[PDB]
């Protein structure tokens, strides 16, 4: 994060410092039977493993399943939308499958501020961490090295999905759920009332910006000089 | 995932984290709304176990426990009317879950029942609604005595008002209509984007393998390039389209943050 | 004796699967309620053409196509037969062998595209005879043979409609199976405009 | 693709009446011709057959036929002789190979008979076939379809015997030919 | 090669003032809300609340 | 109006789509603004003679 905010300093916060994508492993490829006899090599197929695949001249990462969805005998790969494949049906076994893209998302730290400590908790959007301290599943992805509290506090770094973390004492990064608010259940009658006894006056600031830089740009001394 | 076009893109610039510093950007922008526009409670409100507020009935606008929701009964039909991972593209969730805004909203509806407008400037101050409603007759002109000598009727119109609204969303399609554009405009952005992919954008072939594999790479490098600019333009589209709704959708969320201040925490005199 | 082609006459374009979701294709096709010509001989091909043949006794049999068909330039020669179906590029009727494959209403497409034979065929049950009832099918059960040559005639060897492709965009609408439930021509009417 | 058919194929053919088979719609396995170990000579011009495993072709040509073996080395573009001159021509940008093994434990007994043409009033053009065997008019005065003085018969027979030297026994040649157009291909 | 940096350079400098321009948007709305707190706020006694 | 060119803008893709979706956006968002602004009467109303 020092890195991707060209600083030696970086203020609490929560910073998408990079990007995770699950690498692929033994990329396979399959054509139909040679029945007819330059040719194609062809190998076994995996389940359940992002997987760089060829099929039939297709080719694709993602990892293969078991798909409901049946074909019709001369379909051989789907599109659900968007002229994305999404089903295809592998040529020797004539069996349909299912392509989901591997899991992948942006991997983003949360410090509380340098001079404050170095210390860090990762979160990996939307990856059901069952792969690469303490390791929490949230709505918002998985968060790494950081405490889950069951208590709750007012928000201070932005997680996601109703989840906020903070650095609190020992001394350590701690994720919970926000809370709203106090509870209080004022009394209500319909013959009772609450009248103010007394009064403070108070001073408030509301800072609005209302102007920028007026910057100008030579076109041409900036274009070719 | 292809190095060669990684090394293409790479010489271009910092134009990829000027596109995701805008799109975070945005991003930030809409949890900042949202939050503005509904946390404007201090603490929430619990509301009273037994209703008697007068004759007026709030059942259809607070919230049910039976529902596992949470949410009254009115929030859950507009939820129902309403009908809302490829590559590259990812939906971060909203900070605030729907329940939390459901429960900003009803701590804001169990505060201006119980208190009037009191919670709004300060601590909540309870008076009973029928009073509170004649507070409010004093604030358009008409003397309080007409809301006392016609409580029951009063009481009887707000019921069969807020019945009306019932059969008005249940029934009549397309109510909802500016949330359901909002919803269908950002599907139909990421949608065109992803589109864009198999536009051929000039090259020889679209899918960046098959130019890969059956050019050398001296020549397969002018037509990967073509393939990086059109791409690369069309997500710059999309990235000055998503800065422009969001902006209209910021107007919005600010005009909602007033309504809800000037409105519901205390009356208005602005006409209409 | 034309009569209008109605509805029938699309075939799936391409192999690929979609599920209740509603494409735009473009390549030829067969235009909604296009007169086409009832034969009752000698007829033309101009580009791919619609086939559609009803035959209670199975009288009609395989298609010789063929560009010139004068023995100069080699033909088609779509036959068929109780065992199998024989086509050769290359019995009662005749007129350097390139290739032969054998093997295994009545819709029937026929079209040449970079040189490449496709056929489309469809089998319904027929209740109404001598009308092609407005109705929606389609299959690709094809065999492609690399010609490269612009075929021009049918001679088929008790009456078949005849009509010709043409290319213009058409929106097809899946269903959860995948098959084409239905489908619009977008310049045939304001309306599927 | 029929390989086994041409290269095992128990009786060749003569030289002047050189066999073609063309090679269609087919997957062809050329690893079983250059992991065998049973050529002489696996000459290929321009293709190389250890690549052409995940290539297509719009033509292919099998040419079989029997020559001996100080006459394996004119089946070459740019060659000249009895055997390039009257009976199997090769063009300059010939695209294919020259695939060539001993047969003399078939073509050799003490019952094949095997032919050669001697004279032709021109030569060859590339891969052209003459099986004429009409009477060759080396002189002035013509032959009446006999032979005589200054006529000779144009086919002579080989002498393969058993014990020839190794250049004077028979060796079995085929001539993969390929092609490679903007146009359909059936051969892969 | 100079269209190539030319073409580069140009299509940098339209996004930069393209996203001057919605930063100068929103800017002005904001100019606008503190005009009007300016007029309904200091220059008199406003009962529209908070 | 040229064939040869509207083939080579095809592979662009749905750029000019794109533009006639946000122009005829703007187009009916000037009509709404206009209604907004001066359509605030449910009837027409006359001044006495
Ligand atoms: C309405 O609210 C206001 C709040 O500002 C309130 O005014 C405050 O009253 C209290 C009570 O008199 C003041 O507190 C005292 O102020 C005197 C100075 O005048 C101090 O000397 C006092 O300190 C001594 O007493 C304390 C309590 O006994 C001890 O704890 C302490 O150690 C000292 O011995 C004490 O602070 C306070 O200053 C004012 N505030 C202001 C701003 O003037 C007002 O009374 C309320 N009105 C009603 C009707 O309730
Ligand atoms: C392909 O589309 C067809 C038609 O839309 C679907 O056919 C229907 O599917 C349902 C649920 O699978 C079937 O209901 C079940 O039928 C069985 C007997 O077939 C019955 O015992 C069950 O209690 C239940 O009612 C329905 O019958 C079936 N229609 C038929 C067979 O004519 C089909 O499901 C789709 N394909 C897939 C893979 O979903
Ligand atoms: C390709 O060859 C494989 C090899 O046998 C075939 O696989 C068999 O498929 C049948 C179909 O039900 C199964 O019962 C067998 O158990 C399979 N055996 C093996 C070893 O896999 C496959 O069907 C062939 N496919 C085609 C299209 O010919
Ligand atoms: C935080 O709250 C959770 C609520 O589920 C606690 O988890 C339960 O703990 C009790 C007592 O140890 C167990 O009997 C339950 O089986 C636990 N439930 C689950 C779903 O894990 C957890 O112990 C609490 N932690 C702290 C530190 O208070
Ligand atoms: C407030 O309105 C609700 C909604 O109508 C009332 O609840 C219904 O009351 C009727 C009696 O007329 C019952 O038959 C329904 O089952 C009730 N529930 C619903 C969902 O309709 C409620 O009674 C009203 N409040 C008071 C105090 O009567
Ligand atoms: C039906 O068609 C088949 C074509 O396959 C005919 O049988 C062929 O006859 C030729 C001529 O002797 C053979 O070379 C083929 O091997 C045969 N093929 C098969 C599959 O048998 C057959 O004569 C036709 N007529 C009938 C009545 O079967
Ligand atoms: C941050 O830490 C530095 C010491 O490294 C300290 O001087 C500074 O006051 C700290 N900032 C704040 C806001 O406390
Ligand atoms: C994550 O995956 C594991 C195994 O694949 C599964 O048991 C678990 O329920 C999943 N959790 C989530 C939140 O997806
Ligand atoms: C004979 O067929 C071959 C292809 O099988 C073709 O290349 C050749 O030109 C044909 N001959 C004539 C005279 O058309
Ligand atoms: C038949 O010929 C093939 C070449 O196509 C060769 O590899 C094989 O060994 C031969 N069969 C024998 C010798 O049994």
């Amino acid at each position: 994060t020092k890195c991707t905010l060209k600083s030696f300093t970086v203020e609490k916060g929560i910073y998408q410092t990079s990007n995770f994508r699950v690498q692929p492993t033994e990329s396979i490829v399959r054509f139909p039977n040679i029945t007819n006899l330059g040719p194609k090599k062809s190998t076994n197929l995996v389940k359940n493993k992002c997987v760089n695949f060829n099929f039939n001249g297709l080719t694709g990462t993602g990892v293969l399943t078991e798909s409901n969805k049946k074909f019709l005998p001369f379909q051989q790969f789907g599109r659900d939308i968007a002229d994305t494949t999404d089903a295809v049906r592998d040529p020797q076994t004539l069996e349909i499958l299912d392509i989901t893209p591997c899991s992948f998302g942006g991997v983003s730290v949360i410090t509380p501020g340098t001079n404050t400590s170095n210390q860090v908790a990762v979160l990996y959007q939307d990856v059901n961490c069952t792969e690469v301290s303490n390791v929490f599943q949230t709505r918002a992805g998985c968060l790494i090295g950081a405490e889950h509290v069951n208590n709750s506090y007012e928000c201070d770094i932005p997680i996601g999905a109703g989840i906020c973390a903070s650095y609190q004492t020992s001394q350590s990064i701690i994720a919970y759920t926000m809370s709203l608010g106090a509870e209080n259940s004022v009394a209500y009658s319909n013959n009772s009332i609450a009248i103010p006894t007394n009064f403070t006056i108070s001073v408030t600031t509301e800072i609005l910006p209302v102007s920028m830089t007026k910057t100008s740009v030579d076109c041409t001394m900036y274009i070719c000089g | 995932d292809s190095t060669e076009c990684s090394n293409l893109l790479l010489q271009y610039g910092s134009f990829c984290t000027q596109l995701n510093r805008a799109l975070t950007g945005i991003a930030v922008e809409q949890d900042k709304n949202t939050q503005e526009v509904f946390a404007q409670v201090k603490q929430i409100y619990k509301t009273p176990p037994i209703k008697d507020f007068g004759g007026f009935n709030f059942s259809q606008i607070l919230p049910d426990p039976s529902k596992p929701s949470k949410r009254s009964f009115i929030e859950d039909l507009l939820f129902n009317k309403v009908t809302l991972k490829f590559n590259g593209l990812t939906v971060l969730p909203p900070l605030l879950t729907d329940e939390m805004i459901a429960q900003y909203t009803s701590a804001l509806l169990a505060g201006t029942i119980t208190s009037g407008w009191t919670f709004g400037a300060g601590a909540a101050l309870q008076i009973p609604f029928a009073m509170q409603m004649a507070y409010r007759f004093n604030g358009i002109g008409v003397t309080q005595n007409v809301l006392y000598e016609n409580q029951k009727l009063i009481a009887n119109q707000f019921n069969s008002a807020i019945g009306k609204i019932q059969d008005s969303l249940s029934s009549t399609a397309s109510a909802l209509g500016k949330l359901q554009d909002v919803v269908n405009q950002n599907a139909q952005a990421l949608n065109t984007l992803v589109k864009q992919l198999s536009s051929n954008f000039g090259a020889i072939s679209s899918v960046l393998n098959d130019i890969l594999s059956r050019l050398d790479p001296p020549e397969a490098e002018v037509q990967i390039d073509r393939l990086i600019t059109g791409r690369l333009q069309s997500l710059q589209t999309y990235v000055t389209q998503q800065l422009i709704r969001a902006a209209e959708i910021r107007a919005s969320a600010n005009l909602a943050a007033t309504k809800m201040s000037e409105c519901v925490l205390g009356q208005s005199k602005r006409v209409d | 004796a034309y009569t209008n082609s109605f509805t029938r006459g699309v075939y799936y374009p391409d192999k690929v699967f979609r599920s209740s979701v509603l494409h735009s294709t473009q390549d030829l096709f067969l235009p909604f309620f296009s007169n086409v010509t009832w034969f009752h001989p000698v007829l033309p091909f101009n580009d791919g053409v619609y086939f559609a043949s009803t035959e209670k006794s199975n009288i009609i049999r395989g298609w010789i196509f063929g560009t010139t068909l004068d023995s100069k330039t080699q033909s088609l020669l779509i036959v068929n037969n109780a065992t199998n179906v024989v086509i050769k590029v290359c019995f009662r009727v005749y007129s350097n062998c390139t290739f032969e494959y054998v093997s295994q209403l009545r819709e029937f497409v026929f079209k040449n595209i970079d040189g490449y034979f496709k056929i489309y065929s469809k089998h319904t049950p027929i209740n109404l005879v001598r009308d092609l009832p407005q109705g929606f099918s389609a299959l690709e059960p094809l065999v492609d043979l690399p010609i490269g040559i612009n075929i021009t005639r049918f001679q088929t060897l008790a009456a078949y409609y005849v009509g010709y492709l043409q290319p213009r965009t058409f929106l097809l609408k899946y269903n959860e199976n995948g098959t084409i439930t239905d489908a619009v021509d977008c310049a045939l009417d304001p309306l599927s405009e | 693709c029929p390989f086994g058919e041409v290269f095992n194929a128990t009786r060749f053919a003569s030289v002047y009446a050189w066999n073609r088979k063309r090679i269609s719609n087919c997957v062809a396995d050329y690893s079983v011709l250059y992991n065998s170990a049973s050529f002489s000579t696996f000459k290929c011009y321009g293709v190389s057959p250890t690549k052409l495993n995940d290539l297509c072709f719009t033509n292919v040509y099998a040419d079989s036929f029997v020559i001996r073996g100080d006459e394996v080395r004119q089946i070459a573009p740019g060659q000249t002789g009895k055997i390039a001159d009257y009976n199997y021509k090769l063009p300059d940008d010939f695209t294919g190979c020259v695939i060539a093994w001993n047969s003399n434990n078939l073509d050799s007994k003490v019952n094949y008979n095997y032919l050669y043409r001697l004279f032709r009033k021109s030569n060859l053009k590339p891969f052209e076939r003459d099986i004429s065997t009409e009477i060759y008019q080396a002189g002035s005065t013509p032959c009446n379809g006999v032979e005589g003085f200054n006529c000779y018969f144009p086919l002579q027979s080989y002498g393969f015997q058993p014990t020839n030297g190794v250049g004077y026994q028979p060796y079995r040649v085929v001539v993969l030919s390929f092609e490679l157009l903007h146009a359909p291909a059936t051969v892969c």
